[PDB]
RNA sequence: AAACUUUCAACAACGGAUCUCUUGGUUCUGGCAUCGAUGAAGAACGCAGCGAAAUGCGAUAGGUAAUGUGAAUUGCAGAAUUCAGUGAAUCAUCGAAUCUUUGAACGCACAUUGCGCUCGCCAGUAUUCUGGCGAGCAUGCCUGUUCGAGCGUCAUUU
RNA sequence: CGUGAGCCCGGGUCGAACGGCCUCUAGUGCAGAUCUUGGUGGUAGUAGCAAAUACUUCAAUGAGAACUUGAAGGACCGAAGUGGGGAAAGGUUCCAUGUGAACAGCGGUUGGACAUGGGUUAGUCGAUCCUAAGCCAUAGGGAAGUUCCGUUUCAAAGGGGC
RNA sequence: AGACUAAUCGAACCAUCUAGUAGCUGGUUACCGCCGAAGUUUCCCUCAGGAUAGCAGUGUUGUUCUUCAGUUUUAUGAGGU
RNA sequence: CGGGACCGAGGUUCGCGCAUCUGCAAGGAUGCUGGCGUAAUGGUCAUCAACGACCCGUCUUGAAACACGGACCAAGGAGUCAAGGUUUUGCGCGAGUGUUUGGGUGUAAAACCCGCACGCGUAAUGAAAGUGAACGUAGGUGAGAGCUUCGGCGCAUCAUCGA
RNA sequence: UUGACCUCGGAUCAGGUAGGAAUACCCGCUGAACUUAAGCAUAUCAAUAAGCGGAGGAAAAGAAACCAACAGGGAUUGCCCUAGUAACGGCGAGUGAAGCGGCAACAGCUCAAAUUUGAAAUCUGGCUUCGGCCCGAGUUGUAAUUUGUAGAGGAAGCUUUUGGUGAGGCACCUUCUGAGUCCCCUGGAACGGGGCGCCAUAGAGGGUGAGAGCCCCGUAUAGUCGGAUGCCGAUCCAAUGUAAAGCUCCUUCGACGAGUCGAGUAGUUUGGGAAUGCUGCUCAAAAUGGGAGGUAAAUUUCUUCUAAAGCUAAAUACCGGCCAGAGACCGAUAGCGCACAAGUAGAGUGAUCGAAAGAUGAAAAGCACUUUGAAAAGAGGGUUAAAUAGCACGUGAAAUUGUUGAAAGGGAAGCGUUUGUGACCAGACUUGCGCCGUUCCGAUCAUCCGGUGUUCUCACCGGUGCACUCGGGACGGCUCAGGCCAG
């Protein structure tokens, strides 16, 4: 259980500060696993998703495509992966969102602050 | 319910003469609330009948006596197996109903993996294997306020403070419906779970020694006399002393008719 | 609105009470609170004990001077007795009451030994562990099993004096002469009569007779 | 016989009940003590690339500085040099600042964007007039400073 | 199925929760209260859209013209006007361009409607200056106080030159 | 003229005390089973209301060779229609 | 002794009886036969027909009223809570009883444990000063459920004379 | 003439301070009526609401001119009890404390009244800040001693005092720490079902395209990546006595608060009753004096404190402000007036009054294109799991309405009992149990373990089997029972 006199499980107080969290708390919210060849280089379970990852579609409809993402639409909760799209009516071709839970990172972005953030877990 | 509800506006009844009835009514002329009724149970944005106050009796004062009392019997009924079935426990595979187990094999249960290997090794398992595959979503408003699911009793280890110690409890906290008690507390709400008797207790050897203690030293508390000395009513009828002073049965168990 | 045999009622509720009803639904988090409070006290006046002594005292009427109880101090009877000066027994856990007179020998004697025996178990430190003074408490008697509440130790032992003494037929005491219920008849008939027999000793025709030779 | 009136069913209407939910209320419990003449609470008017309101802010105006995080914002182009960045964001923290006209509101007023006075600087031939900019001018009370008044009163000269 | 309150099943719609049994609990059962709130009828395509004399022809625009526009004819206000200006009050109704719905109790291509832009220039007009009836400070005096009286008083009150 | 004092005047309007009091009017929410009335006595600033006794229900208990009766007969009184 | 109508409850034997070596009409229906085996019986609904049937709620001696409220529908809508009493029911202890003002402890507003005082009860009666409940198997008499060694003993309770 | 002192003024002089907001709780003043009394005037509501002034995190009170009458307790506050009691009251309705006792908390102190008088030893302000200096305040009294528990003066004796250095152990925030997206089916999508696993000091909660411990955030234990400050002590090392503090002693003294105490009277208040408190007016004290000791007064004793000056934390109140955690609470006519651009739109000259309004879908994928129309739109067509979700959007009741279908109707209709007619429909029935006739398997009995109600049975194994046993299906015969309506 949880015996914590300062965190509380309400329902009603986890749902509103999960849709009004702010911009920096999103990112932390939106978080996938890597890959089983980056979790034994790294020792690490799972980081939030940066503009330029490639990851690879788990679940949903479209969960075996895989290819560069192109937008971490943090409003939303959602990611844009690239040729993941979807079709109007007018025949142009609209980017669906994809939660990060639903994907596993299996190339990372390395750059010197999240080289630093690997080091840090 | 707040005690403004429901009075927070200066509605005055119009009397009679205007066709309408005489209950108290908004004032101004600007609003849908321009002539509507403010005040009464009847209205839509009036006050509750008799609004809930928190002067109300919540908690119930219980004679201790009556809780020793009831808290022994739940422990006397504990040793029953019938009354461990009519509950609903899988004790199929218990040898005896005081499941009694060596203090020192609790002492590695402080994790969970061994605590519940303990469990389904003395025959415990069925119980707890029960309360984790009954866990659903429970029917109604509940769910909004805190209440989510409901999954069922398990058993119930006793152990003692002193002898066994406090870390058994840290292994039996995950597991569904497996709760812990200390020997010198007993609760009657962990004893007779709903009001039903019969809980299926799982006690270790060191609570055992300390159960005649626990209820020795209770000062003002004797274990109670009972109404009845052999509650077995099948040998106080079938005795020879009873039946040799019958004088024969008058009529059968289906009478002929008239 | 009387309307059968009833016991008539007497319900002062007519006030306008709902404005001052006050339930105490923080029993159990005033206890939680109170006991958090203690327990910092007594970590910061550690080592002492978290209390400080007080005298034993006679319950002031004639319902409850059977039995004693905890006075508020020791007054400076008794302090000068035990041989503490007052304005050092503050600083060593003792409660001094300024107000307080002995009017007995016997509660004195009581109340000094009790001094007494409490300075006998109190181990004062240094005020500087380098260099120890006359009145401070050597090094080797320190010894750390300390008590933590006076008022556990120094309680009330007998608070009223026992009532299950057996004696020897040969040490029985004697009878009042004229008969224990005549005795309390004619003290009280002395106390209403003490005005009258006063006022004519003393008479008018005493006067008289002291004026007339 | 049709029409009309009445009843029922299917479908279609009107209406928003019922069911389920819920970033809301309500009550209880625990902890804390922090507004203002160094100008508060409130009020008015403004500020966004594209905004009316809400929120935020004040001519440094949907904000600056500083610190932390570490790659966004999003309805569209606009940031792609901000990619080692010496650092995005309607981010978080917040210790430095800015803070229009008012308001206890304080030069006098105010139903007026009215009428004044003192000092300093700049420009107009200007110690006096005109314009611009800056700093000022309420009341009561307290301590001290300095300038006084009164045959209230002391001493001396006189 | 049950005497009954009700319970159960089949068929259609629907999309995320729900039920039986034993105890505990209550903001627990509606036909009415000129009950409350919301919605909907018959009446009923009914009453009615009748003061201020009054309109007609052609053409254009337009899907559509009695109440849009131009021309022609006929009329009315008849200078204490249905004219030309303002004070108070209103606040963009002013002007141009365009227009689906709603509004103009009939229509509408028209509009004080809707949408986007534009529009108000002062040494000489007015405010600002003066005082009137009156209101408010100051000195003071009341009042527990919010404050009341006082406007020259029983005040050491101000204004200029070198 | 009891006239006018914001469609308000034989004492304006606003908010609160305030859910003011009302022996008076109106309403008062499922089923079945069993029992089942009173408008009479006394007192009351009582006469549209109360308290009191009566009529009714329920829960019991002593018991259940329980005892009596809105009745007749026999014997014997009273009454003043 | 005939003619007709309605009914067949119950579900092994037992009984009351009659007859005689069989049994029966005697403590409640059996036997034989026929058609159909499905919408034929049956049920629901609609409709016609025979007979009957005033509009509900309410106040009232009396309502269908020419007494009042009611155009219709949905949702909301009125004997609740606290303190203090009393009678009854269930429960624990019982000359005692009540932990929870408070303290210890805790899986932490729960549960468990603790004790001093205190409340009610154990003694009443006087305005009060005050006094304060056994002659006796805690009495005699009558009734009294029950028990009885059949001669008696006799709970509770009532009546009565006492202390 | 000059220089002082006293009093009263000026200054945009130097430096400061006050107001307003808020007022849930707190300290005061002022102050009702509705209501109860079945009327009403005292009473009650109520020493309450409204009004006014003033603070804080608490406030206030507070170290006895107390309570008591006892073997005496010993500042204040709060709870339980005292106690619905003593008492007050048209002695009616009604109101109504306090001592003692148990507990929470605990804490004591500062002045006036004395000559430092062999030395105003005291303080604001300016300059200097480098030690100090210079105006001023002040002798109409600033420092030191003393406060009734005492104290002062004695003379003997004993005894007391300061700086440092910090472990860490709290208090502050801040990084990090477990396990499946394994196979099949349904589904638009598994977070569902079935199977196989793993973590658990973590199976609280939330999100993710449906019920997720292992997909994500978090959750449970510590201990580590850090750093800000200030609180406390455990060991150790430094010193020193000026002239300061105590303790025992008895002789001597021993200042102690005035228009106050008290008394009368008036008003109000109180349980306080020949007057409990407060206030106005009149009178107006004393030194073993004064006050109190719940019945007015005179006389004589006794007990307990020492008024008319002041400060002081805790236990206590409060959800108004800030921040948290919860609920046998409400669930969009409910819950706050406000789940929404709510004290908003709107009304009133104004004081003020004050609403209604949540939900497409997992994702806008929010209907491309063709055709009719002036256009709104319609019809095809397309998106979606679904448009029987089209922004007038979850489901979509009733009142009320349209079409289709089925009926009936001579100044109401509805309704009860009972048939007939028409439409529609649920049951029941279809066979079952027995005995004798065909084709395939193991029965009676005994051994050998193991259980058991101590004599029954299960395990392997000899049962050997076509009109012979046991069981089962195949096809025939007979008896019995079996639905509806009837003679
Ligand atoms: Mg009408
Ligand atoms: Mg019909
Ligand atoms: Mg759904
Ligand atoms: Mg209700
Ligand atoms: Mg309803
Ligand atoms: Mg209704
Ligand atoms: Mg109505
Ligand atoms: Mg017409
Ligand atoms: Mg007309
Ligand atoms: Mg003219
Ligand atoms: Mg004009
Ligand atoms: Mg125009
Ligand atoms: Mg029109
Ligand atoms: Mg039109
Ligand atoms: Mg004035
Ligand atoms: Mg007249
Ligand atoms: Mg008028
Ligand atoms: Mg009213
Ligand atoms: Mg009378
Ligand atoms: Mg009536
Ligand atoms: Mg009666
Ligand atoms: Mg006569
Ligand atoms: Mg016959
Ligand atoms: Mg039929
Ligand atoms: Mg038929
Ligand atoms: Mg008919
Ligand atoms: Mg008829
Ligand atoms: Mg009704
Ligand atoms: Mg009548
Ligand atoms: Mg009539
Ligand atoms: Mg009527
Ligand atoms: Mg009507
Ligand atoms: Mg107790
Ligand atoms: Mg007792
Ligand atoms: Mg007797
Ligand atoms: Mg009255
Ligand atoms: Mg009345
Ligand atoms: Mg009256
Ligand atoms: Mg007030
Ligand atoms: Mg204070
Ligand atoms: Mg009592
Ligand atoms: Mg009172
Ligand atoms: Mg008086
Ligand atoms: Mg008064
Ligand atoms: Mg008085
Ligand atoms: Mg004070
Ligand atoms: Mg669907
Ligand atoms: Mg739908
Ligand atoms: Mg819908
Ligand atoms: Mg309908
Ligand atoms: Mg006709
Ligand atoms: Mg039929």
């Amino acid at each position: 259980v949880k015996v914590n006199n300062s965190v509380s499980s309400s329902r009603r107080k986890a749902r509103k500060a999960h849709f009004s969290a702010p911009s920096s708390v999103r990112r932390n919210i939106m978080s996938a696993p890597l890959s089983k060849e980056l979790r034994e280089k790294y020792n690490v379970r799972s980081i939030p998703i940066r503009k330029d990852d490639e990851v690879t579609i788990v679940r949903g409809s479209n969960k075996d495509k895989e290819g560069k993402v192109t937008s971490v639409y943090r409003l939303k909760y959602v990611i844009h992966v690239e040729r993941v799209t979807r079709d109007k009516a007018t025949g142009a071709s609209v980017p669906v969102g994809i939660h990060p839970s639903n994907v596993v990172i299996t190339k990372l972005k390395l750059d010197k602050d999240r080289e630093a953030i690997l080091e840090r877990i | 319910v707040s005690e403004k509800a429901g009075h927070q506006t200066s509605a005055e009844s119009w009397g009679t003469g205007r066709a309408v009835a005489r209950i108290p009514r908004v004032s101004g002329g600007g609003t849908h609330r321009a002539g509507q009724a403010a005040f009464g149970n009847m209205c839509r944005s009036g006050r509750m009948f008799a609004p809930t106050k928190i002067w109300r009796k919540w908690h119930v004062k219980v004679n201790q006596g009556q809780k020793r009392f009831a808290t022994a019997s739940a422990l006397a009924a504990s040793a029953a197996a019938p009354l461990l079935m009519a509950r609903g426990h899988q004790v199929s595979t218990v040898p005896e109903v005081p499941l009694v187990v060596d203090s020192a094999a609790f002492s590695g249960v402080n994790k969970t993996a061994n605590a519940l290997a303990l469990l389904k090794a003395v025959g415990a398992g069925a119980d707890v294997q029960k309360a984790k595959a009954s866990k659903k979503l429970r029917a109604g408003k509940g769910k909004l306020r805190d209440r989510r699911h409901r999954q069922r009793r398990g058993p119930l280890v006793v152990y003692s403070a002193e002898t066994d110690g406090k870390d058994l409890i840290k292994g039996f906290r995950n597991i569904p419906g497996v709760e812990t008690s200390p020997v010198d507390a007993l609760n009657l709400l962990q004893l007779a779970p709903g009001g039903h008797l019969g809980r299926f207790i799982v006690w270790t050897s060191a609570a055992i020694k300390e159960l005649d203690a626990v209820y020795e030293s209770k000062k003002g508390f004797q274990l109670p006399a009972n109404v009845v000395a052999q509650a077995d009513l099948t040998r106080l009828i079938n005795s020879s002393e009873i039946q040799s002073v019958l004088r024969t049965p008058k009529g059968d168990a289906k009478t002929k008719r008239s | 609105a009387i309307k059968h045999n009833q016991q008539i009622p007497n319900n002062h509720f007519r006030k306008d009470w709902q404005r001052r009803v006050r339930c105490h639904f923080d029993q159990a988090g005033k206890k939680a609170s109170r006991r958090v409070a203690r327990q910092a006290k007594a970590a910061a006046l550690a080592p002492r004990p978290v209390d400080k002594l007080r005298p034993i005292v006679r319950c002031p009427t004639i319902k409850y001077n059977r039995r004693t109880r905890l006075g508020r101090g020791f007054s400076l009877a008794e302090l000068k007795a035990a041989g503490i000066p007052k304005l050092v027994a503050p600083t060593i856990g003792i409660s001094v009451d300024p107000r307080r007179a002995n009017l007995s020998e016997e509660s004195l004697a009581a109340n000094v030994e009790r001094l007494k025996a409490y300075q006998a178990r109190l181990v004062v430190f240094p005020r500087k562990s380098n260099k120890p003074k006359k009145a401070d408490t050597p090094k080797d008697q320190q010894t750390g099993e300390f008590v933590k509440s006076v008022e556990a130790v120094f309680g009330v032992e007998r608070p009223i004096a026992s009532g299950f003494k057996e004696i020897p037929k040969s040490e029985l005491p004697s009878n009042i002469e004229g008969g224990a219920f005549r005795a309390l008849r004619k003290a009280r008939s002395d106390a209403k009569l003490i005005g009258v027999r006063e006022k004519r000793a003393k008479d008018k025709a005493a006067a008289e007779a002291e004026k007339s030779k």
